[PDB]
């Protein structure tokens, strides 16, 4: 699941917003991933 | 360290047991100000008599 390999192949860089991943609606804040993202 | 992971926004090295999810920033200025001036004048008399 590392995006280096073809972040290294062509250069763009990776979009750091990402929608796969669980997020607390009582505190509000970002958990952690829950939607696998190869 | 191993399949060394790296954010998105690659410039920085996470370790691979962390992940990262980028935002901010903020700040605030405020200032104030005071002055004053003041001043003040006489007064006199004359007589002059014979």
């Amino acid at each position: 699941t590392g995006f280096q390999i073809c972040k290294n192949a062509l250069k763009l860089p990776v979009l750091e917003v990402l929608p796969g991943g669980g997020w607390d609606n009582l505190r509000n804040v970002d958990m952690g991933r829950v939607m696998d993202l190869t | 360290y191993t399949n060394c992971k790296t954010t998105e926004d690659g410039q920085y090295i996470i370790p691979d047991e962390v992940y990262t999810i980028p935002q901010k920033e903020s700040n605030l200025e405020m200032n104030s100000e005071v002055l004053e001036s003041w001043m003040n004048y006489q007064s006199t008399t004359s007589l002059s008599i014979n």
